[PDB]
Order: structure tokens, then C-alpha cells, then sequence
RNA sequence: UCAUCUGAUUAAUUGUGGUUAGUAGUGAAAGACAAAUCUGGUUUGCAGAUAGCUGGUUUUCUAUGAAAUAUAUGUAAGUA
RNA sequence: UGCUGACAUGAGUAACGAAAAAAAGGUAUAAACCUUUUCACCUAAAACAUAAGGUUUAACUAUAAAAGUACGGCCCCUAAUUAAAUUAAAUAUAAAUAUAUUUAAGAUGGGAUAAUCUAUAUUAAUAAUUUAUCUUAAAAUAUAUAAUUAUAUUAUAUAUUAUAUAUUUAUAUAAUAUAAACUAAUAAAGAUCAGGAAAAUUAAUGUAUACCGUAAUGUAGACCGACUCAGGUAUGUAAGUAGAGAAUAUGAAGGUGAAUUAGAUAAUUAAAGGGAAGGAACUCGGCAAAGAUAGCUCAUAAGUUAGUCAAUAAAGAGUAAUAAGAACAAAGUUGUACAACUGUUUACU
RNA sequence: AUAAUUGAGGUCCCGCAUGAAUGACGUAAUGAUACAACAACUGUCUCCCCUUUAAGCUAAGUGAAAUUGAAAUCGUAGUGA
RNA sequence: UGACUGUUCGUCAAUUAAAAUGUUACGUGAGUUGGGUUAAAUACGAUGUGAAUCAGUAUGGUUCCUAUCUGCUGAAGGAAA
RNA sequence: AUAUAUUUAAUAUAUUAUCUAUAUUAGUUUAUAUUUUAAUUAUAUAUUAUCAUAGUAGAU
RNA sequence: AUACUAAAAUUAAUAAUUAUAGGUUUUAUAUAUUAUUUAUAAUUAUAAU
């Protein structure tokens, strides 16, 4: 520890002027740089495609299907098993895929309703259930045929 | 040590820091609200600082001047918004008090704060200029404003001015040119009217102010004292 | 204060509504040692390597 | 260290409300405010008038709300894209409803 | 809300317990429910279960015309506009 | 200073008291059966 | 807890996992520790163990009303 | 000293848990929330990265992003160990079971390559217990008269320039270029206490790169302590100045100023500072509290088991210092009893 | 050895009732062991004084505890399980 | 007032006019201390075949309490003066 | 350096105000320091303040 | 004067008279440099820290 005694030794001979090397890089900065306000990215720069496949997750181009713009359960009816029974395999497959697609759009919407607004209306849920029923019927018919 | 100043439930250094801080804040803002005790001690410091500044401004002795400056430096935290505070003290603050002998700060009792019941007070510099250009009014001296408000109220009611109010006005005047005072009052009054619902007739208001000033400026028992028989 | 609407000392927790609860409960991916690997019926896809990698089949 | 007996209703009453010291006095000391004839404590500035003055000062000595240079001409759609509003936690919500836990100064009666 | 409960079914046993409340303590839960609902949402009639509710098996169908007795408007005539399945009850046009 | 006798480590606790540990040994099986008979909801960690 | 004091390259300290315990392990041995403390844990059961011991045993009114002695007792706080 | 519930009493008493706050503005709503400034506190941490742990506590539901190379798991491989698992007849045993032997499981360990970026798959053939890197030698730099003296340098870690060979991309060479610390890799080598286990090459053909961990908290209000508990809790980095050091002082940056405030500071208590003349008269007992005239370099007796053991000896000196003047390391000598000694012991007298 | 010693060290031996691996005996070192002496130093004391901070005290907010037959709970002498 | 002892006592030293004898739960531990003394550890002497024991010896070694009422020391408010 | 007025023939001079004492590169892995090189990036300048038991000491 | 209380002093600002705390001024004290000095007039004169 430092005390009354303390003889501080010098640093170094710092290699006499002539002996040093020239620095590999000479000119560094721009000694004149201004701090300018940032430049936030704008959407005008984009060209969002109209027929972009992710629009297929919405009904038409619409955030939520309004209560008026939903198919009411008075009109909509799920597919019957017997009726399905006389349908080709390919057609059945197509139907299934359509159903799935519909569910996805409902599903997203349903999630939005539940998580954010916190609604309990459950029209979307009901629709999804109906779709699921149809799907299961289809599956049953497929099994049955085999 | 015992009974020279308040202790404020803080050890020496911390207390000192607090008091200096308070002084600095007062210089910055002209008026502040705090606990009564803190205010009372803060005023002591601030007044002393002001007097030192005055002495520095006046005294011919270079040595004395330097010493006073040093003292002033010691008694402040010149860092953030107080960086130019030294300059301010000499150039702006101290001159206002050149003729006034002590009593540079004014402590006014408020209501005790609801949550803590701690007794509160306003601490403020006395003659602070109420009107800054490129700004309208300044964050100035509460007392003056209050007085003006009272006057306005009286006028509205068409009652005579309370003697106390008159006394206060006189006090305010003592170290103040008349015209300047009038101007200040006028400036206050318009603002007050705007704030309140009351209307504003300029000339009439001016006249009223003049009348008020005049009375202020030009001055005008059961026991019988008798010699021992 | 932790939360300024509760000034006084109540029977309130720093977070949540009760420290205790049933600890005997199926554990998920998030809990355990580094070595604890739960998995989520996602990859019986390829085969692990001798060295640590994964060769898809 | 410890009470020998349950302290009777009488005795506790007389300890508490008996003496003068322990009773709340009536605040006799209060008078009219010169600026607006409302009640105020004696030797004390009226809390309404002072508050008003403070407010006016604030309005006048208001600091310039340093709004950024970019966000002023930032398209609404663009803004939406950039900064979508999240759901705040319970705690945050609680904090936000200040009215629930925070008190505004009451006004006195008019003195007569 | 902000839950993700809808995407899962967890605490299945717990749900079952809370879903299938024994019927003799049904008065309890129902009282609480009644307490915690506004006057316009709440209805005086007791709910029927999924098994107890009938599905036709109704004595009437929405659309047809009906006479109402033993109420405040006893002897009323009304068109039955719709039914509430859970409660096994009917809603009547403008009347009843 | 005593009191802090439980020093949680998930590995140790699953390995010692866990369902799989219980089910692997005959004594463990007995314990699980006992808990089933009582109708406990949680047969072990 | 604060101060003070001791070891501080070792018979050192310590992380992670494992083994050994309830007639019973571990123990540089203090009957020390074996999940807030053991001349032998805890839990469930035998089980309402047993207690010549302590305490407790809830309305009213009427009639009569003792003893604390003798003998015996592993008996003298009991019982005949 | 019944049991359960409710409600009293002490009592509006004690306490509110290591503590530095102030103003202005959010907000004529704020001691406690947020922002700015001031002041302070921690700083080989109260910081920054992490492990474990856990009511997701986070900067949150629109949420913690990986083919892999100073990224971890799984996966391969095993250790300690574990396994109603495996050999007419493995062996033994009232049953339960136990045993040796195989097989499988089991991290706290091992596991190709890689910014001049890298390919793990399929088929065919035939390591390390600890510890030190001295002395010498070589060459370099200065004095003096090839040889002496004194000094530092001496195995590795790049960039630049100049050369010779394949043809600006390659190979090798020469010259130029600080200090004290640290890291990794290299070689050499001393000690007795003698220092893990386990999964081959070439050729041809290939590759679309899975799953899970990832917030924040982590010497703590987010773990274990019944509490937002002065306790317990693993690893790395830990700005400079100073110094032998991670001591001690400060603290750049970062973080923090708290579920109690405001006053007042009676008696009295705790934790400190100072104290005239005395100096153990105190007391069971100098308990407690004082008390350090270099921390570097010299110099250090008796005794002794010959070990500067005693020894950091006491005393004493050198440098520094002449009465004003940091913090931390460092507090005497001797006799006797008992035990050789370093160790271990009644977690909580 | 102290002004003065039931303590300490030395020596004497009617060892009430030592003694040799339940080791005997003297020594160097070591010991937060236990007694004692000297030096130095001091609030330990003669003899207490002053100062600081956190409490105590008052105001505001929150808000315990053991205890409790019921109490309208004085002194003295006498009495009395 | 000191030396000695856990000691009250006692033996001395120095004083003093004197260094009286008691009672007060051999006054006073919700006022302090804990040296003596009745626990757990250990050792020595003795006794016992031994676990262990002692009108033995020695080192170490654990209780805490915010005051309800009486009482006392102070300080107020109410009150009939 | 920038801002604001002045003079000059946006440019330069001088006045006032605000802000600035940095930063990058070399010296064989790392970190720090030194010196060079880059850059406007400074004073053995006056006076303060904080912390170190009131930092320590002499008076008071 | 004081734990809180209580006690005691003041609450003057008009025709006079009364200072309670803070400040302000005064002399004094405390510090430690100061005549090799400060102040006024032109290195000189006077007053003195
Ligand atoms: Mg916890
Ligand atoms: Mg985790
Ligand atoms: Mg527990
Ligand atoms: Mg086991
Ligand atoms: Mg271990
Ligand atoms: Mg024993
Ligand atoms: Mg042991
Ligand atoms: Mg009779
Ligand atoms: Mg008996
Ligand atoms: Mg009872
Ligand atoms: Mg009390
Ligand atoms: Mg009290
Ligand atoms: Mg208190
Ligand atoms: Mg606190
Ligand atoms: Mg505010
Ligand atoms: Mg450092
Ligand atoms: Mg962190
Ligand atoms: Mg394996
Ligand atoms: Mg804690
Ligand atoms: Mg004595
Ligand atoms: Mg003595
Ligand atoms: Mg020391
Ligand atoms: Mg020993
Ligand atoms: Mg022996
Ligand atoms: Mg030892
Ligand atoms: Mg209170
Ligand atoms: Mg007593
Ligand atoms: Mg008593
Ligand atoms: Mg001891
Ligand atoms: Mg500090
Ligand atoms: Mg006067
Ligand atoms: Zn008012």
C-alpha cells in the first residue's frame, strides 16, 4: 500500500521517435458529422399486391365479418352423411379443403373476438363447430366406402 | 451545534446538501413549495447568499470581493440547470435588493398536506419581476398576485379595501417605483380577469389602479395618559 | 411503493394471488434443467447423428 | 408487562375520551379569504387562490412539448404499421385509472 | 379477456367439476350469477340442462299464435316470435 | 440458522418422488394404488 | 447483526449427481446428526393400548343421611 | 390449561425490517407512480453477463426467433450408480426377495470439421494429481582494454515493406515494429500422495438442414427461509488513478435512493466521537475500550528436537518526518498447569 | 512477589486418598485453553461531562402480541389455608 | 478506602470523631451483574464387578418480558368558588 | 462548431449567446496504460464542491 | 420554558409609545495571514491595519 514511502517508476522510453512505424490508416473521421432526425420507413415505398395469398385468410378484404354479413344459422345447414355418400373422392377432398379454409378464417376471427374484445357471442365458434361436424361426416363416409 | 439551526432529522452533510439544493431551486424558480421547517432554514441560507452577492457587487476591496465570490461558489451546486446560476445571482437577482436591508425571502403558510399532515409553506424571493418579454407573465411573486386578486374581488363587490390589504400594498411599494408598480398591477389584472369569469374594461381598470396607487402613496381608548400628581 | 393505490401494508403479494398451490402438476417444456427435454409430438422425422446433428428422412 | 384483567368498558372509555388532551378541538381559528370570501385557516394563504395562481403560472411558463420532427407528417396507415397498440397489463391499467386512488383538493364553504 | 383458453382445453377435470355442479347446490351458484348480472340481461326462469331440455317435443313452434294466462297480462293473445332452448321458454311478439 | 431445508432442484424431485419412480418399484406401485383408492387427484410429482 | 478473533495448498472449501437410516444408518465420538434437534425420526395401523392418576359429568322438588375406625392386602393415592 | 365459530381486552399501544434526499412538470389530483435537473449510495457491486429455482414476475396477448463455427440441450459415449429387465437346473432364500453375470439406463465429464467459412448421412473394401516455468546458454545494448564488467531480451500468437520460386493468386526468405498484467497453445520437469471410463481408414453416392431452451428476476420485492424477512443461495467480466494484491480510498459508466412520512431531539437505550488531573484505585477477572514511530530494506539473543523453530523475536537502524497530521495490514514480554503439534467436536447455551 | 496476598512461582513431604503405556517424569515449538506477574495504554474506575446519529416524544397513515372469573382495583395495624 | 478470597465473613495495610448492631421475602435479579452455587462436555482423587456415583476438586457452560391495576416521580385538562 | 445582430466584398473581420476538451489507427491473442498518427479537442491557470470515522490534525 | 402540554415574551405599523424570531447593520469574539499592508490624492504626500 502507498505510505510515506512511494517512488513512482517512469513509464517507458516509448521507442525513440525515429524507430516507430507509420500507422496503417491515416485519415479517419468526418470531423463535421451532424445528428439528423431519423427517417421512419413508409408504406408508400411498398406495393402491397392485391391478389396476395394471405388475403385468403379473410372473408373479403375485411378485418371482422359483421353480424349482418355472417351466414345466419336459419339458412346454413351442415352436410348430411347419406347425401355425402354419393360424392366422388376428389370432390370430397376438395370439399374438405374448402371447409378447412373456412375454419381458418373463422378461427382467426374467433381468436380476435376472444382475446381482444373478449366477446361471448360465439357465432364464429358455432360455425366452426358446424364445419367440423361436416368434416367428421365426410371422414366417416370415406371410411365406410373403404 | 445544539440550537444554532434546525436539524431536520438529517446528518450534517446531507442537511447541508439539502439546504444548498433548496437555495439553488429558489434562485432558479423564484417560488417553491415545501415543508415549513425546510423553507425556514432555506430562507436563512438564501438571504445570506444574497447579502454576500450584494457585498461583492459593492465593496471596493479586491480581496473582499474575491472572498465573497468564493463563499458564494461554496454555497451553491453549479452543475445542471444551475450552471449559469453564479452569473444570474450577480447580474439579475442581487440588483433587485441593492437598497433593501435584509428580508429578501418571504415564507407563507399553506395548508398542511393531506396525506402526511406535514405543515407546508411557500418560500419565495420578494421583489421578483412579474413580466418577462417574449413570454407574457413570469413565474413570479405569489403575494403580489394574491393582493391583486383580493383588490379585484373588492372592486367586484364594490366594498372598501381592507386596511390589511392597503398595508400590504404599501409594503410592496416601499422599494418600488410608482409607475413600474402600476404597470405590474395592470399586467397582473388582465391575466386574472381572463382566468376568472370577470370582464375587462381597460381604461376603467387603469383609472382604478391609479386611484389605488394614490391612496397608498401620499400618506395620511378607555385609558388616559396623565402625569403623576 | 410497489403499487401506489395500495399505500398501507395489506396482505398483498408482490405478484399474483397466492404463493402456494399444487406443485404436483404435469411439467411443460419451460421447466427443468438444461438437460430436461420434453418435446411436443413434432419430430419423429429424421435421425439424430453420432455427433449431435440431425439427418432428415 | 401484561394486563392482569380485561379492561372494563367504563375504564377504557374514560381513559380515551375522558381527558381534554385526547379530544379533538374545534378549529376556531379560521377566517374569510380576502380574494373570494371563502373560509380559510388563519395566518394561512387560501389554498384555492394560490392553486389558481400556480395553474396560471404553469399555463404561461409551460415548456414546449418537444414533439418529434418525423412523427408529425407520418401517414396514419404507416403509423399503424409501425407502432401497434398492445394490451396493457393489469397493473398498468390500475395505474392508469388515477381517479380511483388519487384525490383532488376540495373547495371550502363561503364564509358569512 | 386475453387468455388463449379457447385454443386448448386444459384443466379438463377442473372444468368438468365446475361444469357438472351437483344439482342440489345449483341454487347457490345460480344466486351468485343472479347477483352479478344487470337487470335487462337477467330472467326469472330457471335453466334446464342439456339432457332435461327438449328438442316437435315442444308443444308450439315460432310463428304460430298463442293465448297467455296466469300472468299480469292474463288472457293475452300473441304470436310466439322465438324460443330460448336452455330455459325451454318462448318469447312473444309485442305482447305477453 | 435452520428452516430452509427444502432446496428445490427439479431433477432430483422428479427422479425421487415422480410418477415414473413410483410406478417402477413394487412399493411405489402400492403407494400409487393407495392414492387411487383414496381418490387423490395427484398421484405423485 | 456489529465489532473482535481463528484457518486460509489443505485431515481445505464448494457445485452437480449417487450410496448407506429406523434394532436403526452415518459419527476425528458430542449419545452428535438421520428435513427447526433423536439414550433412537416420521406416517398409517394394532387402537377407544393401558392409567389404583388429574380433570370433567348438564332440570327441579321432596324424605332419610354417613365416614375418615378395625382387620387384610408387593399394602398405605387403591380394594375387600 | 374442553372443542368450533363470532366478538372483545391489551390498544388505536409497540412496530411498519439495515437508508439521503430536493425541486419543477406530469396533474389549481401525489411524501410514496412517471419525467427532467440537483444531491447522495453500491461500485472484484446494490453493475453487466449467466446456472438453479419459481404463483410469467418481463419492456406482455400484435409476447420471449437458431443447420453450426469463444450456442446449450437430444444424439453418440461412458463415471458414480440404478434397473418385479436378461442365463429340468445362473446361485441362494418362509413369501416379499437377495446375489454375480450380461443387457439397458444414467452427467456433474468426453464427443469430427468451420470467414481465405463448414457438412455429421448411406454403400463397398481392409489425455491431463499437483506445481514451476529457474539456472545455464545464446545473441543484443553501454563502460573500459577479440576478452572483461553492468543491464535488459530470448519458445508461439500480426501487420508492412523488400526478395527468390508456381503463375494479381500461392510458397519460402529477410528487414521493421512499446510497457507491466492476463489468456490460450508449445516444449521442457520437479514432488510423492503416483494422477478417470467409454464410442479404425479409403473410395463411391449424398444434404432442402427436425425438436426443445431463449422474457425478466437471479448476493433477490420475482429462489429456499410461514412475511416484498439485515439469514441461505452456483459461475464469468468486474473503467481508470494507487498500490505487492481481488488489500484500502475514489468512482468513469450502469444501477439505486425502498409499503411509512413530517416534525421535535426531555429522561432513557443503542451505535459512535472527544475529554482536564489521575492511570486498573474498576471488576470474579484490565471484561470492554485504549494502545501500532514503515507495511520496503537492513539488523535480530537466550532456549532448542538445529527447523531464521523461537521469528513478523523483542529492543534498534536506513529512507520519510519536525507539529500538523487519509483509509486498510501490523497490537507487547514472562512464569505455571494441561495437551506434542495443523486438525475435529455438542447445527441452536 | 504486594503498603497489605485464601491468588501466583519456588521449595519442604504424615501422598485423608501419587506413580510408570487408565503410561511416569522435565523440555523446544504450537494453543481464541486455563491461572498468574510486569510493561505500555486507556472512561474500567476516582466521576462523570459534552457532542452526533437511530429510537423514545408529538402530528398523519397502517396496525400487533402474551394476558384477561367479574371489578366501582388506597395506607396502616389486626385477622385469616 | 485498599491487598487477599465468589465470598457475607475473616486476615492484614492505611485512615477515621466513629469505622455500632440489626429489620425490611437473611430489603432490593418485570432495577444490573452471575464470580460462588443444584443440568448437558471433560478430567483427577476416592467408592463400585459395572452402568455410574461424591457434605470431593477442577475448565467450560441459557431464560425473557412494549407496564393493565396499586404505588411512587413529574406534568396537564375538568371541577363547586 | 452553431445561432443571432454588426461591419466587409453568401465571404471575411470583430461583438454577444449556446455547446464542445472528444473520437479513430498503430505498435504480433486480450485488457489497460504510454508515445506516435488523427482531430478544435487544452492550462505545474483562480475558486469551489463531494467521499474517505466530522477523512485526518491545530485552534474554536 | 419545554416530552406533549403548561409557563413566559411579542403579534407596532397611528396622533404617540412596545423588536418576537429570521434577516439586515454594529461593535465584539473565533480563526490566520497581514506595515513588504490597506484607503484617499499625484515610485511620492496624508490617514490608518
Ligand atoms: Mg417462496
Ligand atoms: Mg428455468
Ligand atoms: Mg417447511
Ligand atoms: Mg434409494
Ligand atoms: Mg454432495
Ligand atoms: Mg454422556
Ligand atoms: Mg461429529
Ligand atoms: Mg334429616
Ligand atoms: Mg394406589
Ligand atoms: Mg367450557
Ligand atoms: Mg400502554
Ligand atoms: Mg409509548
Ligand atoms: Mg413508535
Ligand atoms: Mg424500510
Ligand atoms: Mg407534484
Ligand atoms: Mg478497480
Ligand atoms: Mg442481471
Ligand atoms: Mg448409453
Ligand atoms: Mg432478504
Ligand atoms: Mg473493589
Ligand atoms: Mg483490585
Ligand atoms: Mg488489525
Ligand atoms: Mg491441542
Ligand atoms: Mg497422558
Ligand atoms: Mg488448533
Ligand atoms: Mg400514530
Ligand atoms: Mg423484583
Ligand atoms: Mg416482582
Ligand atoms: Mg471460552
Ligand atoms: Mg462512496
Ligand atoms: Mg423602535
Ligand atoms: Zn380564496
Amino acid at each position: 500500500a502507498r505510505t510515506k514511502f512511494t517512488k513512482p517508476k517512469p513509464k517507458q522510453p516509448v521507442l525513440p521517435k525515429d524507430k516507430i512505424r507509420p500507422p496503417t490508416q491515416l485519415t479517419h473521421h468526418s470531423n463535421n458529422l451532424r445528428i439528423t432526425e431519423p427517417i421512419p420507413p413508409t408504406t408508400s415505398n411498398l406495393r402491397c399486391p392485391d391478389d396476395h395469398p394471405l388475403w385468403q385468410f379473410f372473408s373479403n378484404k375485411k378485418f371482422i365479418r359483421s353480424a349482418d354479413d355472417l351466414p345466419p344459422s336459419s339458412h346454413i345447414r351442415p352436410w348430411s352423411i347419406p347425401e355425402l355418400r354419393h360424392k366422388s373422392f376428389n370432390d370430397l377432398h376438395s370439399l374438405w379443403y374448402n371447409c378447412l379454409r373456412e375454419q381458418n378464417v373463422l378461427a382467426r376471427e374467433n381468436h380476435l373476438l376472444k382475446n381482444i374484445v373478449g366477446s361471448t357471442h360465439d357465432e364464429f365458434s358455432e360455425l366452426s363447430n358446424s364445419i367440423r361436424t361436416t368434416m367428421w361426416q365426410i371422414r366417416h363416409v370415406l371410411n365406410e366406402r373403404e | 451545534t445544539v440550537g444554532i439551526a434546525r436539524k431536520l432529522s438529517r446528518d450534517k452533510a446531507h442537511r447541508d446538501a439539502l439546504l444548498k439544493n433548496l437555495a439553488c431551486q429558489l434562485f432558479q424558480h423564484e417560488s417553491i413549495v415545501s415543508t415549513h421547517a425546510k423553507c425556514k432554514e432555506a430562507s436563512r441560507v438564501a438571504e445570506r447568499i444574497i447579502t454576500w452577492t450584494k457585498r461583492a457587487i459593492t465593496t471596493s476591496n479586491s480581496v473582499a470581493q474575491a472572498e465573497l465570490k468564493s463563499q458564494i461558489q461554496s454555497q451553491l451546486f453549479l452543475a445542471g440547470d444551475n450552471r449559469k446560476l453564479m452569473k444570474r445571482l450577480f447580474s439579475e437577482i442581487a440588483p433587485r435588493y441593492l437598497e433593501r436591508p435584509g428580508g429578501y425571502t418571504r415564507v407563507l403558510r399553506l395548508e398542511p398536506r393531506a396525506n402526511d399532515s406535514a405543515p407546508q409553506s411557500v418560500l419565495e424571493l420578494v421583489d421578483s419581476p412579474v413580466m418577462s418579454e417574449s413570454h407574457t407573465v413570469n413565474r413570479g411573486n405569489l403575494k403580489m398576485w394574491l393582493l391583486v386578486k383580493s383588490v379585484i374581488n373588492d372592486d367586484a363587490n364594490q366594498l372598501p379595501h381592507n386596511p390589511l390589504t392597503l398595508q400590504n400594498l404599501h409594503k410592496v411599494a416601499k422599494f418600488k417605483a410608482e409607475a413600474q408598480l402600476h404597470g405590474e398591477i395592470m399586467l397582473i389584472k388582465q391575466v386574472l380577469l381572463k382566468e376568472m369569469s370577470l370582464p375587462y374594461d381597460e381604461a376603467l381598470e387603469n383609472e382604478r389602479t391609479q386611484a389605488l396607487l394614490k391612496e397608498v402613496y401620499s400618506s395620511s381608548s378607555s385609558y388616559v395618559m396623565v402625569p403623576r400628581p | 411503493l410497489t403499487r401506489p393505490w395500495k399505500k398501507y401494508r395489506d396482505g398483498e403479494l408482490f405478484y399474483g394471488l397466492s404463493k402456494v398451490g399444487n406443485k404436483r402438476v404435469p411439467l411443460t417444456t419451460k421447466q427443468g434443467n438444461k438437460t430436461m427435454y420434453k418435446g411436443t409430438r413434432a419430430s419423429g422425422i429424421g435421425r439424430h447423428t453420432k455427433f449431435g446433428g440431425y439427418v432428415i428422412n | 408487562a401484561v394486563p392482569k384483567k380485561k379492561v372494563s368498558h367504563q375504564k377504557k372509555r374514560q381513559k380515551l375520551y375522558g381527558p381534554g388532551k385526547k379530544q379533538l378541538k374545534m378549529i376556531h381559528h379560521l377566517n374569510k379569504c380576502p380574494s373570494c370570501g371563502h373560509y380559510k385557516r388563519a395566518n394561512t394563504l387560501c389554498m384555492y387562490c394560490v392553486g389558481q395562481i400556480s395553474h396560471i403560472w404553469k399555463t404561461h411558463t409551460a415548456k414546449e412539448e418537444i414533439k418529434p420532427r418525423q412523427e408529425e407528417e407520418l401517414s396514419e396507415l404507416d403509423q399503424r404499421v409501425l407502432y401497434p397498440g398492445r394490451r396493457d397489463t393489469k397493473y398498468t391499467k390500475d395505474l392508469k385509472d388515477k381517479d380511483n386512488y388519487l384525490e383532488r383538493r376540495v373547495r371550502t364553504l363561503k364564509k358569512d | 379477456s386475453g387468455s388463449y383458453q379457447h385454443l386448448s382445453n386444459v384443466g379438463s377435470r377442473v372444468m368438468k367439476r365446475l361444469g357438472n355442479r351437483p344439482k342440489n347446490f345449483l341454487p347457490h351458484s345460480e344466486k351468485f350469477i343472479k347477483k352479478s348480472t344487470p337487470e335487462f340481461m337477467k330472467s326469472d326462469l330457471k335453466e334446464v340442462d342439456e339432457k332435461t331440455s327438449f328438442k316437435k317435443e315442444w308443444k308450439f313452434i315460432p310463428g304460430d299464435r298463442v293465448v297467455v294466462m296466469s300472468g299480469a297480462s292474463k288472457g293475452n293473445i300473441a304470436v310466439i316470435k322465438s324460443f330460448d332452448k336452455r330455459t325451454n321458454s318462448f318469447i312473444l311478439d309485442e305482447n305477453g | 440458522s435452520r428452516g430452509n431445508t427444502y432446496q428445490p432442484s427439479t431433477l432430483k424431485r422428479k427422479r425421487t418422488f415422480g410418477f415414473l419412480a413410483r410406478a417402477k418399484s413394487k412399493q411405489g406401485s402400492k403407494i400409487l394404488k393407495r392414492r387411487k383408492l383414496k381418490g387423490r387427484w395427484f398421484l405423485s410429482h
